[PDB]
């Protein structure tokens, strides 16, 4: 294309905590990151004779 | 990702429910102690201390709002089925008097011959 | 027939003309205080959470320490949690105290 | 188990003192070595998608 499109991807986040006798465990979290964008130009030269 | 090839941008998706919250970690103060399967009021939370703790240790309190068999009541009082239950932190015993005690439950089964009680636990208000 | 229709973990509400909610944030709507699972606009239907669960949030007044065990009151005017215990509504109790980032873990309450 | 056994050992201490032809020889004693103690914990986490 004239300009490209950013890549996307999801990621989970969690940390292992100490779990003493019969407690509630704290959940994790999901998040997304996106890539950058690139584009392409045009060039040209010529001659007349 | 340090040293990543590309300057990517990370967007967080918010999430409020950190946990189910049926139990709460709590830290023992100086004048507090616990042993397993005994009711306690620690740092404003009332529940069943599932673990032993003596001094600055971490213990967890069951606050499931389930039905609990306790005993450890003021034996002189009568506990009919349906009566509210209050925790007297000074005496560390359950009681129906509501002078300055925390409301913690309602009796499901009346005081038997051995002072045993079944009661629903309340939401820690 | 059964009286129970749902577990009651979530409750639907209809946004008024002065209310608008975004995903995963606390909002007091029609007397129900909970976490909205949808981004809602005026006159739209959203679902809140009343799960009696432990909840994370930093939408707090950063003036007073939220030491563990203290009751958390929701101030609908400023739209923040606080330990004022004034006419503001009671919504929970702190499980983990405020950190340097001003983040709170607290247990919701049954909307009495 | 959640707390590991402590290894034990028995050791006999004795010291040689040169006898003077007339002094009672002093007797040794026995000492017990005790190993360290290790504990096993539980770590956990999860997601609620």
């Amino acid at each position: 294309p004239q300009v490209m499109d950013a890549k996307w991807a999801l990621q989970g986040n969690c940390v292992f905590l100490e779990h003493i006798e019969g407690e509630e465990i704290k959940f994790g979290t999901i998040n997304a990151e996106n890539g950058p964008v690139a584009r392409i130009q045009t060039y040209a030269t010529g001659f007349e004779y | 990702f340090k040293g990543q090839p590309t300057p990517s941008t990370i967007t967080q998706i918010t999430r409020a429910k950190i946990s189910d919250g049926k139990s709460v970690r709590v830290i023992l103060s100086e004048g507090e102690s616990t042993k397993t399967q005994q009711f306690y009021l620690i740092n404003g939370f009332f529940g069943v201390a599932m673990q032993d703790g003596e001094k600055g240790d971490e213990v967890t309190l069951q606050i499931e709002q389930a039905e609990y068999e306790t005993d450890n009541i003021v034996t002189s009082e009568a506990f009919e089925a349906g009566k509210l239950i209050y925790w007297d932190n000074t005496a560390k015993k359950f009681t129906t008097t509501s002078a300055s005690n925390r409301l913690v439950g309602r009796v499901t089964d009346g005081k038997d011959s051995n002072n045993v009680i079944w009661f629903i636990l309340l939401p820690q208000q």
